[PDB]
């Protein structure tokens, strides 16, 4: 046998509803909100990390020797 | 596959434990063994398609940790050695979790049991996959906290509060050991990815390999609880009995031996690490089999079994022969889920009970129960034609193979050590199933015999065996203890098999000694710890139910009981450590707090600042009487002091110090 | 009116709103409290556009406005790498602040909204400004505003601690003062442009080393001059709290990156055996103290101190990965410490009204999901990978090791103790018996605020701690130019 | 028999005893969510695996059925004369 | 007591008294033979002795990139 699940989610007992402090408009549109339209605009955002620079440079400096094969030779 | 074999037991972990009230206790036993099982296939498949066809497969997803010269992957490497720890790991899982399915149904949180279950497994799976020690860090840490989630599994009880707080820090030790030694391998080689690491081994400077080599096997040494840092596994057996089985006797144990064998092609390099892992592994063999002889607690003699087997991997490991330790490692886990599964079933047949003072009887009460004891024990104490003879059996016989001083030495202890194996096994099986019942008369009570007259459909419960999902677990393990070993042999063994072409684990030909093994043995040594193991059987078997009074006369002497406490007390390696070593730091603390933090640094700091000063303070006020006679006098008084310090060329130094003496004068009252 | 202007402004704009509204509207308090909410959002929202414009490899200055009508003291801001992810953790973190005091203050609201508001344009400022004396001019700036917080809105000890924070501050601060002086001095200017390319004289450098030293270990705080944060960190308001650990603490590490690496690098080299003996004590003595200490809230205090020598040795190891690995391990410990605090001030300390760890056990048993970011958050504290703080961690203790092995292994040792303190704490408050029969009444669990704002804060440590790279790659070329030193063949090229 | 419980607490992981009238459904639905997760790592992981070996073509190695790198050699191999 | 109502704690004396000692322990420390030594012993000592050994060992060894036939010390 089991119990039928329980329990009061934020405190709220099942008699109401919760009671909004006014926080929640701020925080969850506001400030999540603009947390995730960041996270996609940075998809689109050009990289320009010194690294991928660097290997570009890296990659045709290697070519020029024989660690390297070259897609456009000469 | 390769990465479906990663993340379908973290989904099933996640759904289980974070929405337990959506699917409910069915619910996520359904997922939880459905994830494993499906994952333990795939893993079968993937044996076939690494291990037999030898395809090393590289899967690289995204960068983790990319500064300059580190570019850590979340890559997966998967290899001949991954898929070999790959096959138990799954399937003592999924055993585990259709184990479970029983033992835990009184369990108010079984939701939250399986989902610890299945996230320990995502994480013995990340460590093993991994292709860089930074990486296989993260399941090494993984298991570890799913190690303390489920010792404290019932966390209203002091003492296993203070058994996962030992199995947390025990290992932590080990981690900063494992933390220090990737710090080595950065420094010198720039990244600690596995392709780096072992192409360069055999250039770098000896010296190096013995920096490196040391720290990870002390790492090693946490995870596999060794002589020195083993004191969380007995300890670790207060969780339930599954976690025991599945995650402190078959799979997170055998982490430390893992860390050895990968780092293989690293550690050939240096016989300095090499000869410490070999007379280490001696060392814990002997010192875990004597105090194991003495426990009354059922899982607590196991445990002690564990760490022995451990360390005739790490033994082995000593012995440049890794392949042997993989070997005793797939076939020890077997055996070993085997022993503490049927056992969770003796502590679930009488009263939750596992004191052996009290267990006697059941040997037609537990029928089944008992039968797979002695396949396990049997395959424990490497019986001929056996799983475990195939393993440990030939372990013994290569450090005899190697002709030197440690290689003969480390024989004669593990043999001692292999002596004292036995008869633990002969007192598991013997005072729980073929002794004269010591448990009260509840236990033994069938209905066929009339003792009740009005209750008679309940107040009996005679020790009844359990249901499907207990037994069927039980007696899949059985069989591995039987064929799996044999059938294995000629993959792990061989002669000159080429399972490892991969370099998934390397042997240098200098240090080579299987081929001695088979022929120059000689074999009176070859065929010595069967003689000893049929033989020591019977005088256990003799000094029980036959003499029953020869071991209680060498108790009550003053030096068998001197001895026989030292092995039960465990060779007091926790009194000294929790006394000299774990209250030394609480002391330190309790100083540091009370005679600096809150104390001289308080004096010597603000507090006698604000002391001082206020003096100070007051003492000079008390000059301003508002005497306005007394003012012109302080004035003329100051007046000629400036005239003395210009018109003589004082010194300056004069001065100041006169000033200081001024403030010294006022800082005495009156 | 360039981003970086616009930054220092919204604040501003949020106070004046706050303190004149009742003169268009008796207003309702949950008015101050949303104008002080959207003010900090906006001020975040205008930081993420700034990061997205943000260049990654550029050795000039970015989003810096054109003044010209030069003055004695003139404000000149701009950004790189090294300053981009703190002005971000101030953004991000003061909004988690304002919302984890909604319902605590109940008294004097529209001061602690407008005190809170000030000290966001000032902690912005400090990370912002182009110039060492403007350094020194906001790091001080917000001492009286955290002066009359902690007297206002403090607990029953905040006279001693407000005195403390102000005096330790003020005093080390004042010997930083004289060793800046000195430099514009020398130089005529403490613009950075033109500063950092001047050329200091050993014994100049060994003696504006001190001088700046002096005030750095007051703040980091080293031990034996962390009495303050002990006090102060502890007796101040949770929102206080959450500026003082993760911030704060923050402006002595982004300050060893503009006032000594470029500056003084022959004496951090020459003294590194100082920093590192200094380190190495902070990292053993407080691990050790936090293992004894019984006030929830100044264990957790503690371990502030614990870590804050781990990133303060990693500054000092002229490494690429001890740099990174500090700044990193400093904004880990940001999110990580300020959740640490809501847990221990603002969870447990209204439910009780006290904070000795006496008096608590066994609330996983009805507080399940403060148990579960507890444990999370006691995890990151303990420095668990896929954490930001492991990372952190690693890398500062790699560089510590390589510069110096012999503080580097004993650094190392942190690895047990924090785990030691961290995973204890967690034990004595979450797990260890049944619930404390000192509860007459029952507890309920999180609050709906009171779970997000540790989601929040628990999302950004573990995303971070998978992917560090978001942070990482904003790093790699302004961290280059902080590192001294030269190899034997790729030196002068020809 | 079952310990006694508070039923005023709320926890994700369902709490003393809990299975939902529903938990034959949900099970169902968080499965195909289970499942749909799998598929797009096995997608990936059949497109970036990555083998420097060949199986031979009677051996059994079901992996070359949905992988690109072997399909890709074994389409191209199949070219023969 | 606070600002804010919490819940209804059994608040014991004992408990209460020994939490407010802690707390004001500061302003009974003494120099004495004992509290002298300890705090020379954590303060002076153990931090020189630190001290000594990152001094003496600064620059010792470097292990970039060592091989066989070299050395890692490098002083
Ligand atoms: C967790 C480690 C587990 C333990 C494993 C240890 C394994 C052994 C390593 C020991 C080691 C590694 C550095 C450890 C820390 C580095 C990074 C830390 C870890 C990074 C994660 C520390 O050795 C140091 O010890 C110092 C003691 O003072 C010495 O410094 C100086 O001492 C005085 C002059 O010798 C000065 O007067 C004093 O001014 C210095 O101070 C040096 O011997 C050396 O610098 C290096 O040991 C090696 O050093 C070299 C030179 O000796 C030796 O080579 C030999 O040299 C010829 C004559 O020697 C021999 O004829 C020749 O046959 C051979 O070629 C080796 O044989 C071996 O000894
Ligand atoms: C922890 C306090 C550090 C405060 C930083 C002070 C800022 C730098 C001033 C340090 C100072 C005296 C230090 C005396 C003792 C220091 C305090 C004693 C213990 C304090 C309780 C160095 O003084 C020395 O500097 C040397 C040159 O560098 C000279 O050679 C010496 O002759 C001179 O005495 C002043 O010298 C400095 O003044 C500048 C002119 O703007 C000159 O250009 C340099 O001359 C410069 O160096
Ligand atoms: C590194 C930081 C964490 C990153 C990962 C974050 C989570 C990722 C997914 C983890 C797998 C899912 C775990 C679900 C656990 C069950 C749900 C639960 O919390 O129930 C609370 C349960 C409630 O379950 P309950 O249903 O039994 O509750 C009612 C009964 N009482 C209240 C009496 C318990 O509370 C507890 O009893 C335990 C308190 C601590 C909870 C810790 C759970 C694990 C948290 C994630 C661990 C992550 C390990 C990371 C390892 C790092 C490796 C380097
Ligand atoms: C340079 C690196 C450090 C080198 C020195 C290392 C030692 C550390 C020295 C730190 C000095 C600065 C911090 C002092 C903080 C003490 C504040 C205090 O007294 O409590 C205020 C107390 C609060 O504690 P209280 O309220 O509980 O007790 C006082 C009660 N009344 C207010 C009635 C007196 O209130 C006061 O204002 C009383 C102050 C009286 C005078 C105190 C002078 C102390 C400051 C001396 C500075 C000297 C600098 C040289
Ligand atoms: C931390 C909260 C952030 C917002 C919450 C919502 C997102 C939380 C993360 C959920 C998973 C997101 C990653 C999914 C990965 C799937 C593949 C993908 O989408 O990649 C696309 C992109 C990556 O695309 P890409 O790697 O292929 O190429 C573009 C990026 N460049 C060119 C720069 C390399 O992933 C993201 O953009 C996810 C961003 C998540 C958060 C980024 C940083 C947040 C913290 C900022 C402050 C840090 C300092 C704080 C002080
Ligand atoms: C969790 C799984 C995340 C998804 C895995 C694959 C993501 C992906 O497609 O790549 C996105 C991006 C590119 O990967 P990158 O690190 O730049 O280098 C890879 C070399 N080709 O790499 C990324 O940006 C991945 C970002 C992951 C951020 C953490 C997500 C945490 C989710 C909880
Ligand atoms: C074997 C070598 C033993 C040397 C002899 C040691 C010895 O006999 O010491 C005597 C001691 C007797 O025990 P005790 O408690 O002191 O009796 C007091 C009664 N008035 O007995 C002992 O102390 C013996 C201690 C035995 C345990 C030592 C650790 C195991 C050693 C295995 C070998
Ligand atoms: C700062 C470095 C030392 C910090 C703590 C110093 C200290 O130990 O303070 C104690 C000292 C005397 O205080 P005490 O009288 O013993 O206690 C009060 C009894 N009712 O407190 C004192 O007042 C000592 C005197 C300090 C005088 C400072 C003078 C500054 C100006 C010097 C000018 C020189 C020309
Ligand atoms: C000023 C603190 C230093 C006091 C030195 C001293 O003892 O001189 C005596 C005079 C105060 O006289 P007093 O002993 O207090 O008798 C007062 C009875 N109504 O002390 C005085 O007030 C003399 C005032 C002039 C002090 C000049 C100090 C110059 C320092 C260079
Ligand atoms: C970028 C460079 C910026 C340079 C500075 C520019 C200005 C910065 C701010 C300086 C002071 C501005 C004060 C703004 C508030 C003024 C409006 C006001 O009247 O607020 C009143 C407020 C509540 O009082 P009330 O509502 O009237 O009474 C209700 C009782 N039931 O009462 C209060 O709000 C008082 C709040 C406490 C005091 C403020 C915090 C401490 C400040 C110390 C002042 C000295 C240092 C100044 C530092 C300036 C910034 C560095
Ligand atoms: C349960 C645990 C089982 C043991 C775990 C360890 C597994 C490895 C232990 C040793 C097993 C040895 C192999 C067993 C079968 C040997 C065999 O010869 O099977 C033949 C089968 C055919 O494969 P194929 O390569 O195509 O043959 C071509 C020949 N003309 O070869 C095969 O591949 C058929 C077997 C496929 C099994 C897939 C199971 C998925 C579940």
């Amino acid at each position: 046998q089991y119990d039928p699940p329980t329990g009061w989610l934020w405190g709220v007992r099942p008699g109401e509803k919760y009671q909004n402090e006014g926080w929640e408009g701020p925080f969850f549109y506001g400030f999540w909100g603009s947390l995730i339209v960041f996270a996609i605009a940075y998809a689109y955002k050009p990289d320009t990390s010194i690294q991928t620079w660097a290997l570009e440079e890296a990659r045709r400096r290697l070519e020029a020797e024989g660690i390297l094969e070259d897609p456009n030779p000469t | 596959m390769y990465l479906s074999i990663i993340i379908l037991p973290l989904l099933g972990s996640v759904v289980s434990g974070f929405f337990g009230r959506k699917v409910g206790v069915s619910g996520a036993q359904l997922i939880t063994c459905s994830s494993v099982i499906i994952t333990t296939i795939l893993s079968i498949i993937a044996f076939f398609e690494v291990g037999f066809n030898n395809i090393p497969v590289t899967i690289n997803i995204f960068r983790w940790i990319d500064s300059e010269w580190f570019i850590i992957n979340w890559g997966f490497q998967y290899d001949s050695l991954t898929v070999s720890m790959l096959i138990p790991v799954l399937i003592i899982s999924s055993l585990v979790h259709i184990y479970s399915i029983s033992y835990m149904s009184s369990d108010p949180h079984n939701q939250r049991f399986f989902s610890y279950l299945s996230l320990f497994t995502f994480m013995m799976i990340i460590l093993v996959t991994a292709n860089n020690y930074l990486l296989m860090f993260v399941g090494w840490e993984g298991v570890g906290v799913c190690s303390y989630l489920l010792v404290s599994f019932w966390f209203t009880r002091i003492a296993a509060n203070q058994s996962s707080i030992s199995a947390f820090l025990t290992n932590r030790v080990g981690d900063c050991f494992l933390t220090v030694g990737m710090f080595a391998i950065l420094w010198s080689l720039g990244n600690l990815d596995y392709a780096t690491v072992f192409s360069l081994a055999p250039y770098i400077n000896s010296n190096v390999v013995i920096i490196i080599g040391i720290c990870l096997l002390i790492g090693a040494m946490a995870k596999s609880s060794q002589v020195g840092l083993h004191v969380w596994l007995p300890m670790a057996m207060e969780g339930p009995t599954p976690v025991s089985a599945l995650i402190h006797a078959a799979t997170m144990v055998t982490a430390g031996v893992y860390l050895l064998m990968r780092s293989s092609p690293l550690i050939e390099y240096s016989s300095t690490v090499l000869l410490l892992c070999l007379w280490l592994g001696a060392i814990t063999t002997v010192f875990s089999s004597l105090i194991g002889l003495f426990q009354q607690d059922i899982k607590k003699v196991i445990a002690y079994s564990t760490m022995s087997q451990l360390g005739m991997m790490v033994l082995s490991i000593g012995l440049s022969s890794y392949n042997i330790a993989l070997f005793h490692l797939v076939n020890h886990a077997f055996y070993k889920a085997l022993l503490f599964l049927g056992a969770g079933s003796v502590i679930h047949a009488v009263a939750d009970n596992q004191d052996f003072r009290k267990f006697g009887g059941l040997i037609s009460y537990l029928p089944l129960t008992y039968s797979v004891m002695l396949i396990a024990s049997l395959s424990l104490v490497a019986f001929p034609f056996m799983t475990g003879f195939y393993s440990k059996d030939f372990i013994l016989e290569s450090a005899y193979g190697q002709f030197s001083f440690s290689g003969v030495a480390v024989y004669i202890i593990a043999t001692i050590g292999a002596i004292f194996t036995t008869l633990y096994s002969v007192k598991v099986l013997y005072l729980t199933f073929l002794s004269n019942p010591n448990g009260p008369r509840t236990y033994y009570r069938l209905a066929i015999d009339n003792f009740f007259s009005a209750q008679a459909i309940k107040s009996y419960k005679p020790a009844h065996e359990g249901d499907f999902f207990l037994t069927l677990p039980l007696v899949i393990l059985a069989l591995f203890s039987i064929f799996f070993g044999f059938i294995t042999k000629d993959i792990f063994i061989g002669l000159g098999s080429n399972f490892f072409v991969d370099n998934s684990l390397f042997i240098h030909p200098i240090h080579e000694i299987m081929i001695d093994t088979e022929f120059a043995v000689p074999v009176l040594f070859k065929l010595l710890p069967f003689i000893f193991t049929i033989s020591f059987s019977v005088i256990a078997l003799t000094l029980s139910e036959l003499l029953s009074e020869l071991v209680i006369y060498f108790k009550f002497s003053r030096f068998g009981y001197n001895i026989f406490g030292f092995f039960n007390q465990r060779f007091l390696i926790e009194f000294f450590y929790n006394k000299y070593i774990t209250n030394l730091i609480l002391n330190l603390g309790g100083q540091i707090t009370k005679i600096l933090d809150k104390g001289s640094i308080e004096l010597f700091g603000p507090y006698g600042l604000e002391r001082g000063l206020v003096k100070l303070s007051k003492n000079i006020s008390s000059l301003s009487t508002s005497h306005v006679t007394t003012y012109a006098l302080y004035i003329l008084v100051g007046f000629i002091l400036y005239l003395i310090y210009n018109n003589l060329l004082l010194d300056y130094s004069y001065l100041l110090l006169i000033i200081i003496l001024l403030l010294l004068l006022m800082m005495i009252g009156e | 009116m360039s981003l970086l202007y616009v930054l220092l402004i919204i604040p501003i704009i949020g106070i004046f709103l706050i303190s004149t509204i009742d003169s268009f509207y008796f207003f309702n308090v949950s008015y101050y409290k949303k104008i002080a909410l959207i003010t900090t959002i906006l001020n975040l929202i205008v930081s993420l556009i700034i990061y997205i414009l943000f260049d990654f490899s550029n050795n000039q200055f970015q989003f810096i406005q054109e003044n010209l009508d030069l003055s004695f003291y003139d404000i000149y801001l701009g950004v790189d790498g090294v300053s981009i992810y703190f002005v971000l953790l101030t953004t991000i973190i003061m909004p988690i602040a304002l919302v984890s005091n909604w319902n605590s203050i109940t008294n004097n609201i529209k001061s602690y909204l407008i005190i809170m508001l000030l000290l966001e344009t000032l902690l912005l400022a400090v990370f912002l400004v182009l110039d060492v004396l403007l350094f020194y001019i906001f790091f001080e700036s917000i001492l009286p505003p955290l002066f009359i917080l902690i007297g206002l809105f403090g607990s029953s000890n905040k006279v001693r601690a407000s005195f403390y924070i102000f005096l330790y501050t003020l005093l080390g601060s004042l010997f930083l003062l004289l060793s800046i002086l000195t430099m514009s001095s020398i130089v005529g200017t403490t613009y950075f442009d033109v500063l950092l390319k001047s050329s200091f004289e050993y014994t100049t450098q060994l003696f504006l080393f001190f001088g700046i030293f002096i005030a750095f270990a007051v703040k980091t705080p080293v031990w034996g001059l962390n009495s303050w944060l002990l006090r102060a960190h502890v007796e101040s308001p949770l929102g206080g709290s959450i500026v003082l650990a993760a911030i704060v603490l923050k402006l002595s590490l982004y300050g060893v990156f503009r006032l000594i690496l470029p500056i003084l690098p022959q004496a951090s080299l020459n003294l590194t055996y100082i920093v590192y003996a200094i380190g190495a004590i902070t990292v053993l003595y407080a691990s050790f103290s936090t293992l004894r200490t019984v006030d929830v809230k100044e264990l957790i205090a503690y371990s502030s101190v614990a870590h804050a020598a781990i990133y303060l040795m990693g500054v000092f190891s002229n490494t690429i990965q001890g740099l990174e690995g500090a700044i990193l391990l400093g904004l880990a410990h940001g999110f990580v410490s300020s959740g640490l605090f809501i847990c221990a001030g603002g969870i447990l300390y209204d439910r009780t009204g006290t904070r000795l760890i006496y008096f608590f056990r066994g609330l996983t048993q009805i507080m399940p999901l403060f148990s579960l970011f507890f444990f999370i958050l006691c995890l990151g504290n303990a420095g668990t990978p896929l954490t930001l703080n492991f990372v952190g961690e690693f890398m500062s203790l790699y560089g510590t090791l390589e510069r110096l092995p012999i503080a580097g292994m004993l650094a190392s040792t942190s690895i047990i103790f924090s785990a030691a303190y961290s995973i204890y704490m967690y034990n004595r408050i979450a797990f260890g018996g049944s619930v404390s029969l000192y509860f007459i009444d029952c507890f309920r669990d999180l609050t709906k605020r009171e779970f997000f704002i540790l989601f929040t804060l628990v999302s950004f440590t573990v995303i971070l701690g998978i992917y560090p790279s978001f942070v990482l790659d904003g790093l790699h070329y302004n961290i280059s130019s902080v590192v001294y030193g030269i190899e034997p063949n790729a030196s002068y090229l020809t | 028999p079952k310990i006694p419980y508070p039923k005023h607490v709320w926890s994700p992981a369902g709490g003393w005893y809990a299975q939902p009238a529903n938990w034959k459904q949900n099970t169902a639905i968080f499965g195909l969510v289970i499942f749909g997760i799998t598929a797009m790592v096995w997608k990936y992981s059949a497109e970036h695996e990555v083998r420097h070996k060949m199986p031979e073509p009677d051996r059994f190695y079901p992996s070359r059925y949905w992988v690109k790198q072997i399909k890709d050699y074994e389409r191209a191999q199949k070219e023969k004369q | 007591m606070a600002g804010l109502q919490h819940y209804k704690i059994a608040m014991d004396p004992a408990l209460v008294r020994l939490g407010s000692m802690i707390s004001n322990r500061y302003k009974y420390f003494r120099w004495t033979k004992r509290t002298a030594l300890v705090s020379f012993m954590y303060v002076v000592v153990v931090p020189s002795t630190i001290g000594y050994l990152a001094y003496k060992t600064d620059g010792l060894w470097d292990l970039r990139a060592k091989r066989r036939g070299d050395l890692i010390s490098e002083r």
